């Protein structure tokens, strides 16, 4: 079937897309940031709404583009609870124990796959409760992923390239426990289930009415 | 219970062993030793009191609180009464017999 | 009939049991020693709720609604994790010139969104004590409380889709007793009483109540619960 | 050697011990349902008493001196009738260069009679807390207080033969240790924990502490018990 849950939120899809300048005036335009998080994107965000416990492998693959020699970009992937970079250039570019693609275009697109990292036994898309007791409701620190800086690797001279990073991302070898409702109002935050009331269902005319 | 046949409700009937203060509240009358009798499935409910005692006061005690109020359907009477009845075990003893002091010369 | 159970605490009652989902209750099977205390496991009886012609729901968040009770809510002060199933058994009282229907429903780890989006609340404002919540038919429109829209569910879900998680029905002209043994459900084996609530009980009254003339206006419900299987981290050296 | 005994509390020790009069604490074997508490026998360490060149001897009355104590003294705020033995540890540090003799004795039902005859006093004039009381050598002559006079015991018999009940000798230069497990004794099954002093303890130095120059002036004397095989009435109804 194509109703396992397997296949059901097996599909990849974009999640991320940024541009970052190699000169530019900012120091925070010379680099992605990203943390990683599913709550980004509206149409999977209700498929994997629909579960209130998860466990899966995640698989990464990006899509660089540049416009104006041999061009090379760093990826490197934080694991939760590690260094995070502040500078184009700092200290922490040069940890090792950040996982780090060196990439060149005119390749096959980078790909890398993270097992599943949390000391809970399933990440979980609800949560009531607190995290130190009564910004705490709804967040817990076992749910939390990494995070993905790119920057373009280039000599100690820079140069001006623009560059456009698309992120891909699919759920592998998906475990689902526990179903929730579908959800029926529109989504108004991307970290809290805040919403509006909304009519349970569009109107009629009269209850005798079933007209084509 | 010896209200209508039509009459619904429950009570929490709450036991104090001796030497123990009786509750004084509903709340903390259940966290003792206590039956909720039912009216509706049940229309008797019997104890059985042990350390019974000449005493020589420290007594137990026996309340009943509402739990539920009473609920009676149209053209049925508003108030209800219970009866209660009392006898001893098979476990008494008696000692020294002496007379009454319910009759005067 | 009348099953008449015990435990330190008898309840005469009875429909059939929902067992949550095909689980009961059980014990968890070093340098974690853990015990279980076998002296909690006992009803407990929260105060009736009134069902009258107005009333739209209620709500209450466990093991948040037990804090108080004794022994139960005493391991909470000491034990710094814990676990526990329960069993709940939800009663109604009521002739059979009256008419209504109920939803007893589980929901595990129910979030509730505020009322006024982006707007923080305190704990107050779904939890406090053994007091029973309680939805309105009308938006909430109030800086420090839930969202409360009944037909949402105070999370933004179908209120008829509710019956997805475990639920029994008390149609008034049929039965009048529901019974839910909840397991206990978490992704980590024990966690800390007080900073997370496991689930949440509700009732909610599909048709509303209706008697006629000269008949009580009122029909009383009563939830009773008892935890099932508790079990504690140990607070003894090892060897 | 160090037996090295173990019950939630490890009390490192060791003479022989001192069977009260051959029979050891045991359980009693309806309309008196009973039943035991097993939690509550474990070690409870009194505070240390300096034992100097000025002191005539101590005294504790029990089981009032262990009214303070967790779980143990809270049984007598509930049950209204209890029973229970004892394990008594009496022990002391001393070196090679100090000297000295004491009599730890049990007197089952110790009445004390009043300084100044015919008057009534207290019942915080010999028990209060787990506070150690105190002899004196003179005679007492004060309104609200017993009679202290250590050759008299405050019971007016002789205070040689004091050897008549439970007893053993801590002689510095042999030994430093006394133990004595007391059974229970009264006229009836059991009794009201407050109303009644089953028993008292005394430490009785006959010869005088002396410990030549630059030496500690003191000696601490650790008195340490457990209630062995304590039971109390039932607080659930019969069948």
């Amino acid at each position: 079937s194509e109703s396992t849950v397997e296949n059901f939120l097996g599909r990849s899809a974009c999640v991320y897309m940024e541009e970052y300048k190699t000169t530019d005036n900012d120091v925070n335009k010379k680099f992605v940031a990203w943390p990683i998080n599913t709550k980004q994107m509206v149409q999977m965000r209700r498929k994997l709404e629909m579960f209130t416990y998860l466990r899966f492998d995640m698989e990464v693959t990006f899509v660089i583009t540049s416009r104006q020699p041999v061009l090379t970009h760093q990826i490197m992937y934080v694991p939760p609870g590690g260094p995070i970079p502040a500078k184009v250039d700092d200290y922490a570019w040069q940890t090792s124990t950040n996982p780090s693609i060196f990439w060149t275009e005119g390749n096959a697109p980078a790909r890398m796959s993270i097992p599943f990292i949390s000391i809970g036994n399933a990440y979980s898309n609800f949560y009531d409760g607190w995290s130190n007791f009564d910004g705490s409701y709804g967040y817990n620190t076992l749910n939390n992923l990494g995070h993905i800086y790119v920057r373009h690797v280039s000599g100690s001279s820079p140069h001006p390239i623009t560059s456009t990073i698309r992120v891909y991302f699919k759920p592998k070898h998906t475990r689902a426990w526990v179903p929730r409702p579908p959800r029926l109002c529109q989504y108004k935050k991307a970290f809290s289930v805040d919403f509006t009331p909304t009519p349970i269902t569009d109107t009629r005319k009269d209850i005798n009415t079933v007209t084509t | 219970f010896c209200g209508s046949a039509m009459a619904t409700g429950k009570f929490l009937i709450a036991y104090s062993p001796p030497g123990a203060n009786p509750p004084k509240t509903r709340k903390d009358a259940m966290l003792g030793t206590h039956i909720i009798w039912d009216i509706g499935l049940q229309s008797s409910c019997v104890l059985c009191v042990p350390w019974i005692s000449q005493t020589h006061t420290s007594a137990g005690y026996v309340t009943c609180w509402y739990q539920t109020g009473m609920i009676v359907p149209p053209g049925t009477p508003n108030s209800s009464s219970i009866m209660c009845f009392a006898s001893a075990c098979n476990d008494f003893s008696v000692r020294m017999l002496r007379d009454t002091p319910f009759i005067s010369q | 009939r009348s099953i008449t159970l015990g435990n330190s605490t008898i309840t005469t009652q009875e429909a059939n049991v929902v067992v949550g989902y095909g689980r009961w209750p059980t014990y968890l099977r070093e340098d974690q020693p853990t015990q279980p205390d076998v002296a909690t496991c006992r009803f407990y009886t929260l105060d009736s709720i009134k069902w009258e012609k107005g009333s739209v729901g209620w709500w209450w968040k466990f093991p948040e609604a037990l804090s108080d009770m004794g022994l139960f809510g005493q391991n909470m002060q000491y034990h710094y994790l814990g676990r526990a199933g329960y069993t709940i058994h939800v009663q109604c009282n009521a002739s059979k010139f009256h008419q209504g229907c109920l939803l007893v429903v589980c929901v595990p780890e129910a979030e509730m969104g505020g009322a006024v989006v982006g707007q923080a609340f305190s704990a107050t404002a779904m939890a406090n004590g053994d007091k029973a919540y309680e939805f309105t038919s009308a938006t909430q429109s109030d800086q420090t409380k839930v969202q409360t829209a009944i037909h949402n569910a105070g999370m933004g879900v179908g209120v008829g889709n509710l019956t997805i998680y475990p639920h029994q029905w008390i149609n008034l002209r049929t039965n009048n007793s529901a019974t839910i043994v909840m397991p206990y459900i978490n992704s980590v084996p024990m966690d800390n009483m007080f900073r997370h609530y496991n689930f949440t009980l509700m009732v909610i009254p599909f048709v509303k109540l209706d008697y006629a003339d000269t008949a009580s206006t009122y029909v009383p419900i009563t939830v009773t619960v008892a935890p099932m299987c508790a079990e504690y981290n140990g607070l003894r050296l090892a060897q």
